[PDB]
């Protein structure tokens, strides 16, 4: 027996900046979005779902300094909360 | 569990979720969480594509730091990580198609895809990219290659795509007065 | 004194279907995405943020019948949780 | 508060958030919630654009039900609702530009934008749309017209865009065997 399934489901994209806009990178320290993503994933993977963590990453960029960027979540079809349950 | 937390384990610097916390999350939300497979049998896969050396556009110095950080993190989270470097848009497509065909996805509960390169408004730059002859992989193509049609093994499973790239020339700011 | 602000921030889009795909509508009952959105907003605005509510709307579409669609959240730069606090 | 809940109030069928629940949400999350303005002074605005009657494409019968439902809901949530019908892409742009210039946004904490029409992959159809001569408003244009540059009054404020439209010809499904 055959059944129908959504062609596109359970996706989440996270981009380093908004459309039209640059994303920053340091020659010795790496990309700010990547570094910030790792730090937030390290801290919050235990207690927050991935959508929540990505939002926290966005929040950390809220106050613009000399250089600014705003990470964007895109084309989301996650129907459930995705918890990493680190250690399990 | 040790008195003081240690980064010497498989999860490294990633803060651990306790059994008390895991059951609390299992209780606070009913049937609205993605199921996780048994740690003993699951074969989680992740792919990192990173372009640093380009034919015609500036060198992405510091990318090695990103590769190291993301590889170690995804491993900490339980994913077996493939790292591919300096690819054309065509090479990226071939690699993505191969990733979507990997047998391990069948015994996996999720996947992570990471792209790190130069970028324009339209998409992500390949190694041979120039203004005269564009070499671009569109975000749309990435989704298509990993959807239920082209990757049935990842049906009902979270697919996380992370992109570090410029999306145009603009600084992303406007002025205002307080 | 002038200060810098992100050109694009605090947006959320919610589309009735995934790219390439149709969205359904009944001649007397209206659009399914709209009806479902209203019902979920009526029920959950009191307890959930808008991102959470939209996810619940997506979840309600999970099991495909004869006709199927999957609402998609797009271009999200919400840095905080948006609670409607209905009644306040 | 009444013993039994009633839909006769301004919030209609929308379930009310109690003061106990509002403080609980204020406590469960620290400084990660958007601030709400005082109910007595705020001037919340919302806009609905709905296309039902078209020159060359099928009639969107049942759209009146959507208009009624969305208008009543946004009002329940505290928004003053503008309803505009049967517009070209050019008309939609002019209306969106005018909405972004509305003085009420300055004393508002948020906004809702609702678009309901036929659609293709590229965007939302205007009233004069045909395959020979396209009349399309892109989602990209909507964001641009409401961003900090083109709508400074909505800086730091949630802007919710809801779109009911087709995004192509496909049924959105694939077959699988259990
Ligand atoms: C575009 O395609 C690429 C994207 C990529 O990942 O390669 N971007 C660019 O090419 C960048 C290159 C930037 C090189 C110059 N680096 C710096 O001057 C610099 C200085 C400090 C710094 O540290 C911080 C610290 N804190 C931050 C907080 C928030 C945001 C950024 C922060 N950066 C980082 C980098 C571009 C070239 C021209 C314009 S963009
Ligand atoms: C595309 O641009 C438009 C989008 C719009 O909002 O107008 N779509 C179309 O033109 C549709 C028109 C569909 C008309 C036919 N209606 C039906 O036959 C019909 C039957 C039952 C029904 O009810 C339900 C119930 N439960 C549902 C659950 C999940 C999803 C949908 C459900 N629908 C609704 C409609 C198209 C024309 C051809 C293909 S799509």
């Amino acid at each position: 027996a055959i059944k129908k399934a959504h062609i596109e489901k359970d996706f989440i994209a996270f981009c380093s900046s908004t459309p039209d806009n640059v994303s920053w990178r340091h020659p010795t320290m790496g990309s700010v979005f990547i570094g910030r993503l790792i730090e937030h994933m390290q801290e919050y993977a235990c207690s927050c779902d991935v959508e929540e963590i990505f939002r926290k990453v966005r929040f950390s960029f809220e106050q613009p300094d000399g250089r600014a960027q705003m990470p964007t979540t895109e084309r989301v079809t996650l129907t459930r909360c995705f918890y990493l349950f680190p250690g399990h | 569990n040790p008195a003081m937390p240690t980064s010497s384990g498989s999860e490294g610097n990633v803060k651990l979720c306790s059994l008390e916390e895991a059951q609390r999350i299992w209780k606070q939300k009913s049937a609205e969480i993605y199921p996780i497979m048994d740690k003993s049998s699951r074969t989680r896969l992740a792919l990192i594509i990173c372009n640093e050396e380009f034919d015609s556009i500036p060198r992405r110095t510091g990318a090695e730091v990103d590769i190291t950080g993301m590889t170690m993190l995804l491993q900490n989270l339980g994913y077996s990580v493939d790292v591919k470097k300096n690819l054309t848009a065509s090479d990226m497509t071939t690699e993505l198609e191969a990733f979507a065909h990997r047998p391990e996805h069948k015994t996996s509960d999720s996947t992570f895809l990471v792209f790190m390169s130069h970028g324009i408004r339209e998409g992500i730059c390949g190694k041979k990219h120039s203004e005269q002859v564009p070499d671009i992989l569109q975000l749309n193509a990435i989704f298509n290659m990993l959807n239920t049609k082209n990757c049935p093994s990842l049906k009902d499973k979270p697919k996380v795509i992370i992109i570090q790239a410029c999306r145009g020339d603009s600084p992303g700011v406007v002025w205002f007065k307080d």
